[PDB]
């Protein structure tokens, strides 16, 4: 059973990945 | 009537007038920057409290609670989308609006495109959107709260409410309203938290709520009117998706693609583009303080779920036969409407769950929310009308005259809202809330697209924007006129609109209208004259930091990197928390 506090961590994880890639493109592409 | 409630509301009025006169002693009035921008002397905590207090209102209490009762959690998305777009504002739109030095958004389009018809038409559309989607909300919801909780009369009540708020916004300006919005946000949060605690205690807590809701159906399903008879067992029982925030894309109210995209559009308008919220963000001492206010308002915008949505579900738990009724005559006997009686969730929670001093406190919470929202609308409308119209029509007027112009416009908008009150009283149940989100979805997306392209596409021009706006207006009316004409109803009495019209939820239509208007602007721009670059310094997100001169077709945002790092960091943290809460609630 996939409890809701697991879904919370999954969403936080994908959000953190998105922000990390955004900062990477800022660092390189600006 | 009540010994202690009188003193609690008296102390509330006392704090109100105290902060108001403290700001009067500190106001520094006499300049439009004072009255319409608080002299740009506002810091983080009042900016954030002002954004939250102005957006939060009686509409939020009644609508979120009633929808939670009838449907379930999902409506919380309306609030949580703000938490993202507000950041977009604070990091994309507010800097430009600051480095352009505008007092209004029509002014921004006036000096970014050039001409007198865009500014005029957008000001007029903004005024009508405020009359339809904002003032009607709060008047309707205060009306419901008074009709149930107190019920002595409804016209006199809301008229008196608008009178006090008229005086409030006339005297105040942005400084008074933002400081007293600090105190009002404090009041709203404190009272709502206490009532949430009481409701959780009476149901048994979060677990006690998540257990008993799907079995919270009414028992009386006969409908002695022979037309309806035995009811479907489908509309008097709670939805099996009541506990979920992401409903089905097609066979579900508030479909998740609709929620995300359509609210992003309508809310990009509601925060980044419309004068109320931006003008809250134009009175900022600096950019960093405005960003701090955005994060604060966002963190508070994660709150109205637990304080308005879940309490409505609790109402359905405790009073299913009274809030979850379906039978026309039963609901009419309970409220007066024959469409469901979902709106009575929050008022009956308050009336039957809390003691005398907290009865007074809840009346004060409702009063504070309604007053702050109406004060925001009236001051922002004053800004829009005064600046745009009075300058295009009398371009040489002393500020001792412009102050008078805005002050009197407040009186006029109040009279207009009083005039429109019965047209709002003619809606029943949740119909008004539906209607208003529908109006926004039809009329917002073009404006949303125009601002997106104005800030992020240098190419677009006067023809671009004007024709996108007119095309969006005609497309929106094409659906609004018939759909609003055929009527509205529930499972008991559903109006006979065609499926190809009603079957497409208004948020999907907002996406389509957004894209049609944006495409039309880009088209009619790319086949006409461009606008040179010399006109667009400090008017597009590309040219924020340009120090060179502008041609003026008619600043100095230097945040210290340390506090910049701090505010960036906690903004991202806020988003992380909001995304968590989206995941936790499906
Ligand atoms: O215009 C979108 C923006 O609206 C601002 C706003 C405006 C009016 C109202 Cl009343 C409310 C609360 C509410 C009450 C009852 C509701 O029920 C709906 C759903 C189906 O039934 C009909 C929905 C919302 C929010 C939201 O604060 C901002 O975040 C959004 O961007
Ligand atoms: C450009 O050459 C100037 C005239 C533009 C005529 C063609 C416009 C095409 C627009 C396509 C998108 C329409 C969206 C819905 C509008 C009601």
């Amino acid at each position: 059973n996939l409890q809701p506090w697991m879904q919370g961590l999954i969403a936080v994880a994908v959000f953190l990945v998105l922000v990390a890639i955004a900062f990477a493109v800022n660092h390189f592409w600006c | 009537d009540n010994p202690a409630d009188i003193l609690v509301i008296a102390a509330y009025f006392l704090l109100v007038i105290g902060v108001g006169l403290w700001s009067m002693c500190r106001t520094n009035r006499g300049t439009v920057g004072g009255y319409f921008l608080a002299g740009r002397s506002m810091v983080w905590w009042p900016v954030g409290a002002s954004l939250f207090a102005s957006n939060i209102g009686s509409g939020h209490f009644v609508g979120l609670a009633g929808t939670g009762a009838a449907s379930g959690l999902a409506v919380a998305g309306f609030e949580w989308n703000a938490l993202f777009v507000v950041l977009l504002l604070g990091w994309l739109f507010a800097p430009v609006y600051l480095t352009a030095g505008v007092i209004t958004m029509p002014q921004y389009l006036r000096k970014r495109f050039g001409g007198r018809r865009i500014r005029l038409y957008l000001s007029v559309l903004s005024l009508f959107l405020y009359i339809f989607t904002k003032i009607s909300v709060d008047m309707f919801s205060g009306a419901v709260f008074i009709q149930q909780a107190l019920g002595w009369n409804i016209y006199a009540s809301v008229i008196a409410l608008l009178g006090i708020t008229m005086i409030y916004t006339v005297t105040g300006g942005l400084a008074a309203l933002m400081y007293t919005d600090t105190v009002q946000t404090f009041v709203i949060l404190g009272g709502a938290c206490i009532l949430m605690g009481y409701a959780f205690h009476e149901v048994g807590g979060y677990s006690g709520l998540f257990d008993k809701y799907l079995g919270a159906a009414t028992s009386l399903t006969v409908s002695e009117d022979p037309a309806v008879g035995n009811i479907s067992s489908f509309c008097y029982r709670p939805r099996p998706d009541s506990y979920h925030l992401l409903r089905h894309p097609v066979t579900g109210d508030l479909p998740w693609p609709a929620l995300l995209l359509g609210l992003t559009i309508v809310s990009g308008w509601y925060w980044c583009s419309d004068q109320v919220i931006v003008q809250r963000c134009l009175a900022g001492k600096s950019l960093t303080h405005i960003k701090a206010g955005c994060i604060l308002c966002g963190y508070l915008k994660l709150t109205p779920m637990f304080l308005m949505v879940m309490p409505g579900m609790i109402s359905r738990i405790l009073y299913p036969d009274e809030v979850a009724c379906v039978v026309p005559e039963v609901c009419r006997r309970v409220c007066g409407t024959e469409v469901g009686c979902s709106n009575i969730a929050y008022p009956r929670l308050v009336v039957k769950l809390m003691p005398n001093g907290l009865r007074g406190l809840m009346l004060a919470v409702m009063l504070a929310a309604l007053m702050s929202s109406l004060a925001s609308i009236f001051n922002s409308s004053s800004t829009l009308f005064t600046m745009d119209i009075y300058t295009r029509l009398r371009p040489r007027a002393g500020d001792r005259e412009l102050l008078l112009v805005g002050r009197l416009w407040v009186v006029f908008i109040v009279v207009v809202s009083v005039a429109w009150l019965p047209v709002v009283q003619a809606a029943q149940g949740g119909q008004l809330f539906d209607y208003i989100q529908a109006v926004s979805s039809y009329l917002a997306p073009p404006v949303s697209a125009v601002f997106v392209l104005a800030l992020f596409v240098p190419r677009v021009n006067e023809q671009g924007a004007f024709w996108g706006l007119i095309g969006g207006l005609l497309m929106g009316l094409a659906r609004l006129i018939p759909e609003f004409s055929f009527g509205s109803g529930s499972c008991v009495q559903p109006s006979a609109c065609p499926a190809f019209l009603c079957g497409v939820h208004y948020l999907y239509f907002a996406i389509v209208l957004f894209f049609c208007s944006g495409l039309l602007t880009l088209t009619v721009s790319l086949c006409t004259a461009p606008i040179p670059r010399k006109h667009l310094h400090r008017l597009v997100f590309s040219l924020r930091h340009s120090k060179e001169e502008r041609e003026d077709l008619d600043e100095d945002i230097s945040e210290d990197p340390s506090w910049a790092r701090v505010v960036n960091l906690n903004a991202l943290l806020m988003m992380a928390v909001a995304v968590f809460l989206w995941g936790f609630y499906a």
